[PDB]
RNA sequence: CCGAUAACGAACGAGACUCUGGCAUGCUAACUAGUUACGCGACCCCCGAGCGGUCGGCGUCCCCCAACUUCUUAGAGGGACAAGUGGCGUUCAGCCACCCGAGAUUGAGCAAUAACAGGUCUGUGAUGCCCUUAGAUGUCCGGGGCUGCACGCGCGCUACACUGACUGGCUCAGCGUGUGCCUACCCUACGCCGGCAGGCGCGGGUAACCCGUUGAACCCCAUUCGUGAUGGGGAUCGGGGAUUGCAAUUAUUCCCCAUGAACGAGGAAUUCCCAGUAAGUGCGGGUCAUAAGCUUGCGUUGAUUAAGUCCCUGCCCUUUGUACACACCGCC
C-alpha cells in the first residue's frame, strides 16, 4: 500500500532471523513512501532502532566530505540501485537489502586495551544493532571504493555490491571484512 | 564436529566493562534451555530483552 | 537528572507551607496563584518552582508528618501525648513476679511480706554473657 | 575605577558599593534581589464559632 | 540537596539572574507588513462551463472610497514545575520510563577567594624612573624596507575527480550595511555603449519607504565528457584591456587569450566534534581610496557513531607517604 518509490511492496519483504528482527525496520508501520524524513532519530539511544534501514542506508551512503548534505543525491543513488537490482534478480529490492545486511552483521568481533595477543586481547560477540550498524556501514563502503576510480558508477556499485552481500561469495567488501573479523575474534577466543 | 551456533536472549544488563565501556556485561537465558542462562561480554548498545547469536557458547563468566 | 531544588525554593516552599497550610492543596496550578498574592517572587521560574516543591511536600505531609511545622498535626500529636492515661495504670498489677534476692533487699528494707508479691523460683545455671570472639 | 598619580608612580582605586534595596528607588534599585523572597505575614483568621447570619 | 553532627548562625561562588530559540488562529496594533474579499483590467479554455485558471498587473488612509490580523512586525501576558502515571530509592533528597504537551537538558552573557615577576609602557593628554631633546630618539618631506630566499614549523585555501568536471535550464535564504564634525571615501535601480573587466546619463534611499520579493551557492533537471595527470588541478609564466590613487615597478585589484607544473587520498604523528551538531555551500560585517585564502556572524543541505569509561591526557574530594615548600621541571 505504501510502495517506496512507487513500487515494490514492503508486505512480502521477510527477515530471515530473529536476532535482527527488531532492529530492520522495514515492516508496514515504519513503511515509507520515500526514504527522506528529519525524523530526530539521533536524539535518544536506541530511537534508530525504528528508524526505516532505508533511510540508515541513505543516511550512511553520503560520506568522505565531498558528499555530506547531498541526501538528494543520495536517494536517486538508492532508487536507481533498487531499479538495477530488480533488474538483475527479479525479487524485491527490499528482500535483497534485508538479506545483504543479515548476512554482512559480524557475529562477533574481538576488543581489548592491554597486552593484546593477536588484535585484541579477548573475542566479544556483538550486539544487533551494533550488528545492523556494522552491516550498513560495510555495504556503503564497499561500494564507496568499488566506485572510486573507475567509469562504473556508484549505482551500479552499490547494487551489486547488495546482490553479492545477499548470497555471499566473497566477491563483496562487506562479507569479506566480515570474514577476517570472524577469523580474527576467533584466533582471540 | 564444531559446535552450532545457538541464540539467546538478554535478560539484565549487568554493566559496563572493558576499562573504557567499550563492552557492556549481561546476563544472556538460551533459547533451547531457558532454564540455561550465562553471562556474557557484548559490545555494541544492548538493551535487555533481545536477542543475540552465541557462534560459541561458553566464554567467560564474571560479575563487576 | 540535575533536578535537584536548592535552598531558596526549599526554604520559601517550606515557609509558606507552614504559614498557609489550609489555603494551600495538592494542585500545582492553584499553588502557583496563591504564591503571587501570598508572597513576592522576583521570577515566574522561582515562583513555578516554589508552588511544585510546595505540591511535592504537601502531599508528603498528608501521607505523613514531614518535619515542616502544621497547627493540625501538632494539635494531634499534643492530644496523643498528653491524653490517652488508661483507666487502669500499668503500674497495678494484682501480683508482682518477684525475685527471692529483692525478696531478701526488701525484709532488710523493711518491705517484707506483701500479699501483692509471688516468689519466683531462681532460675539455675548461670548461663548469661555471650560466647566470646566470634565462632 | 580611579588613577593616583603619586610619586612612585600610578595606584589603581576600585571602589564597588552594593547598593541597598528600595521600593522608592531614589537611594538603591526599586527591584528586589532575584533569588529573594519575600513572604506576608497572615492574620488569625480562626473562627471557631458557630455559624450566623449577620444582616447588612 | 536530604540527612548525620561540637557546632550554631551566616557570606561569596553554583544556582537564581539577563539576552536568545521553540508555542501560542488568545489581547493590542498596523498605507514604511500583509492576507482575504470585491472591482477594473491582461491572457488561455471558450466545445461550455465562468464563483474556471494565472498575475509581485491596477485600485478599495487618495479619506469615506472593504474588512481582517493567519502569515510579517513588537509589546503586554501566559506556558514547564520532575507537574501527572508506573517503578526504583532510607520511600527523604532524588533517579528511570511513559502520557499529554511547542518544549520534559536551546545556546550564550555575567561569573568567587587566592595567584602568575603570564601579555601589553607600540591604545591613551594612564604613568614612575632612566635616555634623547636642535647635526633630535620631536616633527615633516622624498626614496627604500617591513614582501626580501639553499631551509624548518604553525593557522588555512585549492585539489587529487564520474557521489565528478563543462554547458544550459528550473528553483529556494537569513543575519546585516548603506551619503560621514574633522573626513574627501555610501548602497545602488533603470536606460545606452563595450565581448569582459568597465564607461556614460537618469533617478531612489539618512532607510520595514530605495537597492530588495536581497531571483546566493550547494542542490535539482537535461547536454557533452569517459578512468588518461583526461574537459581533473590551476600553480608558474607571456601578451593585451580597465579601475583606485599623487603615484601600481618588487606585478593593488579586476578582465581576456595563451602555459598547464606538483598532486592519483598522503609515514611516524596529530586536531575538532554529540543534533539542525560535524561536514558541504554560499551571503553579510570588521579591516576597505583599491581590495579577503583571515576573522566575526548569517542562513541552506545535512549526517555516521555514542548515552559509556578511567585505558591515555588531565581535573575535583577523601585517606595515606614524603628527606619537596622556587613545591617532582623538587630534591639528591
Ligand atoms: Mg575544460
Amino acid at each position: 500500500d505504501i510502495k517506496l518509490f512507487g513500487k515494490w511492496s514492503t508486505d512480502d519483504v521477510q527477515i530471515n532471523d530473529i536476532s535482527l528482527q527488531d532492529y530492520i525496520a522495514v515492516k508496514e508501520k515504519y513503511a515509507k513512501y520515500l526514504p527522506h524524513s528529519a525524523g530526530r532519530y539521533a536524539a535518544k539511544r536506541f530511537r534508530k532502532a525504528q528508524c526505516p534501514i532505508v533511510e540508515r542506508l541513505t543516511n550512511s551512503m553520503m560520506m568522505h566530505g565531498r558528499n555530506n548534505g547531498k541526501k538528494l543525491m543520495t536517494v536517486r543513488i538508492v532508487k536507481h540501485a533498487f531499479e538495477i537490482i530488480h533488474l538483475l534478480t527479479g525479487e524485491n529490492p527490499l528482500q535483497v537489502l534485508v538479506n545483504a545486511i543479515i548476512n554482512s552483521g559480524p557475529r562477533e568481533d574481538s576488543t581489548r586495551i592491554g597486552r593484546a595477543g593477536t588484535v585484541r586481547r579477548q573475542a566479544v560477540d556483538v550486539s544487533p544493532l551494533r550488528r545492523v550498524n556494522q552491516a550498513i556501514w560495510l555495504l556503503c563502503t564497499g561500494a564507496r571504493e568499488a566506485a572510486f576510480r573507475n567509469i562504473k558508477t556508484i549505482a551500479e556499485c552499490l547494487a551489486d555490491e547488495l546482490i553479492n552481500a545477499a548470497k555471499g561469495s566473497s566477491n563483496s567488501y562487506a562479507i569479506k571484512k566480515k570474514d577476517e573479523l570472524e577469523r580474527v575474534a576467533k584466533s582471540n577466543r | 564436529r564444531v559446535q552450532p551456533i545457538k541464540l539467546a536472549r538478554v535478560t539484565k544488563v549487568l554493566g559496563r566493562t572493558g576499562s573504557q565501556g567499550q563492552c557492556t556485561q549481561v546476563r544472556v537465558e538460551f533459547m533451547d534451555d531457558t532454564s540455561r542462562s550465562i553471562i556474557r561480554n557484548v559490545k555494541g548498545p544492548v538493551r535487555e530483552g533481545d536477542v543475540l547469536t552465541l557462534l560459541e557458547s561458553e566464554r567467560e563468566a564474571r560479575r563487576l | 537528572m540535575g533536578r535537584v531544588r536548592t535552598k531558596t525554593v526549599k526554604k520559601a516552599a517550606r515557609v509558606i507551607i507552614e504559614k498557609y497550610y489550609t489555603r494551600l492543596g495538592n494542585d500545582f496550578h492553584t499553588n502557583k496563584r496563591v504564591c503571587e498574592e501570598i508572597a513576592i517572587i522576583p521570577s515566574k521560574k522561582l515562583r513555578n518552582k516554589i508552588a511544585g516543591y510546595v505540591t511535592h511536600l504537601m502531599k508528603r505531609i498528608q501521607r505523613g508528618p514531614v518535619r515542616g511545622i502544621s497547627i493540625k498535626l501538632q494539635e494531634e500529636e499534643r492530644e496523643r501525648r498528653d491524653n490517652y492515661v488508661p483507666e487502669v495504670s500499668a503500674l497495678d498489677q494484682e501480683i508482682i513476679e518477684v525475685d527471692p534476692d529483692t525478696k531478701e533487699m526488701l525484709k532488710l528494707l523493711d518491705f517484707g511480706s506483701l500479699s501483692n508479691l509471688q516468689v519466683t523460683q531462681p532460675t539455675v545455671g548461670m548461663n548469661f554473657k555471650t560466647p566470646r570472639g566470634p565462632v | 575605577v580611579r588613577h593616583v598619580l603619586l610619586r612612585q608612580g600610578v595606584l589603581g582605586i576600585k571602589v564597588k558599593i552594593m547598593l541597598p534595596w528600595d521600593p522608592t528607588g531614589k537611594i538603591g534599585p526599586k527591584k528586589p534581589l532575584p533569588d529573594h523572597v519575600s513572604i506576608v505575614e497572615p492574620k488569625d483568621e480562626i473562627l471557631p464559632t458557630t455559624p450566623i447570619s449577620e444582616q447588612k
